[PDB]
RNA sequence: CUCGA
DNA sequence: CGGAACTTTTAGTGCTAATTATTGTCAAAACCATTGTCACGGATGCAG
DNA sequence: CTGCATCCGTGAGTCGAGGGTGTTCAATAATTAGCACTAAAAGTTCCG
């Protein structure tokens, strides 16, 4: 898994997965496009980073 | 982005690195001491090495090569810097584009 | 039906993919390339069989 | 020029009494380091170890002198970065080219074909006729499931049904796709 | 793959199912399999084969 | 064949489906070689 | 029959323009349902379009004429 | 490092 | 296909104990390869 | 102020195959990775 804020992070780039947060919180297509309570990723697709 | 420079685990021991990772790393912990070290009210001459250092760091990732003394990681062999991985044999404009 | 039963068939290696070969390759040409291509003879078409 | 007197003025609060030891001592501590740390890495870990130096003066009794102080505490930190090398990964260890064409590649190489696709699409055309041409509360209660996240008490709330018969639609649609779904991947 | 991308996005994650990653042969070579060795670390059980 | 990555999918649809036409679209190489060049100090932008 | 395209060459001399307009009538004939005017003897769409060049009945004038009355047919029967 | 062109 | 008993879990609370990065330094403290390639332009110092 | 000569940056073909490594003191202050305990929600057979 990714550090917080280093040089490979989530909340700067984008999700590791597809359709997955780095949390595990969200991960159903009713919750695509918003963010966490502490992370704040925008849930998408791989291509983005 | 990382997509262009991954960092992946290889199965077993062995991982698989791109080359500016490290001099990445290195710039950023020369900018969080040098800006650690101006807060302290450090001497003159230890922040002017300290600038040195990040100098140094910031022209070996423009473009290693051109100072005074191409910097090494490992294997006696110079690191690909951002104007090596487009020039020559290996960059897009010879060999992906 | 679908493209998994014909590429099933084409894995299979059935005696029915045999004429649909030589039906797709009456006059479809190929692009032939010399390793080493000095001049622009190199690069050539031919009709397969 | 002696050390005692220059220790005694920046312990009493000359703050340009420092660089003449550095001047002095820096090619030393460099040269000292070089020899456990690889050479690329130096000038940090030599200026870590002076800051270190710098921030702890006052503990210094004077039982000896400042060249065996800064040769401990330029070991002890050559040491420290090499136990902190031990606990990052390798920075270049193998090269990412020669990655790609290579056993066992995770996200070097990606399983996308256009066959892949169109056939995933197809799938998707198949799973979406095998949700129709069913009766309409099973697939109310699968679409209100698995295409929107809801649980079960606002199913049982909604269709006027108990728990457990939503549990049997639910496996009912489960092995209704999973009839159809199953032979198309093989 | 997609085909299993598409339907772990639709009802996946549950964890208990095992994909086929397995040794096969490679396309075009057809041989007669003739020494199995098998090498185990310590702490690790073993089959009746071995 | 080679770079276009909504391209190629399109194109090997529409060769199942009997239509022998393809789509120019933009290689992803080229925009490697642009965030490349975009990291440096240089900026190079696409006009209208 | 197709191993030469040299008398194709003759009728427009340009050699850069016969396959723009054997392209056009390939691709008018294999996305739309038209009726090729040569009869053929199971071949594509390519060598029915290069020998409709080598008759000498399709060209660069034929498609646009036939394109504009196709149009305006259209424009007729839209109503 | 090496092999054929 | 409609129901309750049966059974298996992915999420929330904790809690102790290996992974994290810190403090000390106080007799003194002799140090990487290179080194067996060729051929252009042109910005540089002397050095009159 | 018109030239001398001394270095410093550029480069030196293409297409396939096999095989792939890094130079360590002690003792701790916090710190987070397992892991027990519920959680009935969610999943899986079974009787009309
Ligand atoms: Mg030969
Ligand atoms: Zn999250």
């Amino acid at each position: 898994k990714p550090e917080r804020d280093g040089l490979f992070c989530a909340r700067i780039f984008g999700p590791v997965k597809d359709y997955e947060c780095l949390c595990g919180k969200y991960k159903r297509l009713k919750h695509r496009g918003v963010i966490c309570e502490k992370c704040g990723v925008e849930v998408t697709q791989t291509k983005v980073r | 982005p990382p997509d262009l420079r991954p960092l992946v685990p290889l199965d077993g021991g062995r991982f698989a690195t791109s080359d500016l990772n490290d001099l990445y790393r290195r710039v950023i912990n020369r900018n969080n001491r040098l800006k650690r070290l101006l807060d302290l009210a450090a001497p003159d001459i230890i922040v002017r090495n300290e600038k040195r250092m990040l100098q140094e760091a910031v022209d070996a990732l423009l473009d290693n090569g051109r100072r005074g003394r191409a910097i090494t990681g490992s294997n006696k062999r110079p690191l690909k810097s951002l104007a090596d991985m487009i020039k020559g044999k290996q960059g897009r404009f010879r060999q992906n584009l | 039906t679908t493209i998994k039963a014909a590429k099933k068939m084409v894995e299979r290696e059935e005696a029915v993919v045999w004429d649909i070969l030589d039906e797709v390759i009456r006059e479809h040409p190929v692009l032939l390339n010399r390793a080493p291509t000095l001049h622009r003879l190199g690069i050539q078409a031919f009709e397969p069989v | 020029l002696t050390d005692q007197v220059l220790v005694e003025r920046v312990q009493k609060g000359d703050q340009k009494a420092f660089n003449l030891l550095v001047v002095r001592y820096q090619h030393k501590v460099a040269s000292l380091v070089s020899r456990y740390v690889p050479s690329g890495d130096v000038p940090d870990v030599v200026q870590e170890a002076f800051i270190k130096a710098y921030r702890a003066l006052d503990s210094f009794r004077g039982d000896s002198a400042f060249y065996t102080w800064l040769y401990r505490i330029a070991v002890n930190t050559a040491k420290n970065y090499l136990v902190a090398q031990g606990r990052r990964p390798p920075s270049s260890d193998v090269d990412a080219i020669e990655a790609e064409n290579f056993e066992s590649g995770g996200a070097l190489k990606e399983i996308s074909n256009p066959e892949n696709l169109m056939l995933s699409e197809e799938l998707r055309q198949i799973v979406f006729r095998t949700i129709e041409s069913l009766p309409e509360d099973l697939r109310m209660a699968i679409t209100l499931r698995e295409l929107d996240g809801l649980s079960y008490e606002e199913i049982a709330a909604i269709m006027d049904c108990p728990v457990g018969t939503v549990r049997s639609r639910i496996f009912r649609a489960r092995e209704a796709i999973d009839n159809k779904v199953q032979p198309l991947i093989r | 793959t997609p085909e299993e991308k598409l339907l772990r996005a639709i009802f996946g994650e549950k964890a208990s199912d095992v994909k086929d990653s397995s040794l096969r042969v490679p396309n075009g070579v057809s041989g007669t399999v003739i020494d199995v060795q098998v090498f185990t670390r310590d702490g690790v059980e073993k089959d009746k084969r071995a | 064949k080679s770079d276009d990555v909504n391209g190629r999918t399109k194109m090997y649809k529409n060769i199942v489906d009997g239509n022998h036409q393809m789509e120019p679209g933009m290689p992803e190489s080229f925009n490697v070689l642009l965030k490349e060049i975009r990291s440096l100090g240089i900026n190079i932008e696409l006009e209208d | 029959a197709r191993v030469t395209v040299q008398d194709a060459v003759e009728k427009i001399g340009n050699r850069f323009d016969l396959v723009l307009v054997a392209a056009r009538r390939a691709r008018q004939m294999q996305v739309g349902g038209k009726d090729p005017l040569v009869p053929e003897e199971n071949d594509k769409t390519t060598v029915i379009a290069l020998r409709e060049i080598e008759e000498g009945l399709i060209n660069n004038q034929i498609l646009d004429v036939r394109e504009r009355q196709e149009q305006q047919e259209q424009e007729a029967a839209e109503l």
